[PDB]
C-alpha cells in the first residue's frame, strides 16, 4: 500500500532493528 | 538498495528486518 521513504524509513528501522542498528544491505 | 526496495517499490516488515544487525 504505502512506500517507506525519507525520515519515515529511518524511523521504522529504529523500531524494527532496535538498539542493534542496521546495515545498508542484508547480512546473510 | 533499500530506497529501491522500500521507497520506489514496496517492502514488507520481513524485508526490513533483513537489514537489521
Amino acid at each position: 500500500n504505502q512506500h517507506l521513504c525519507g525520515s519515515h524509513l529511518v524511523e521504522a528501522l529504529y523500531l524494527v532493528c532496535g538498539e542493534r542498528g542496521f546495515f545498508y544491505t542484508p547480512k546473510t | 538498495g533499500i530506497v529501491e526496495q522500500x521507497c520506489t517499490s514496496i517492502x514488507s516488515l520481513y524485508q526490513l528486518e533483513n537489514y537489521c544487525n
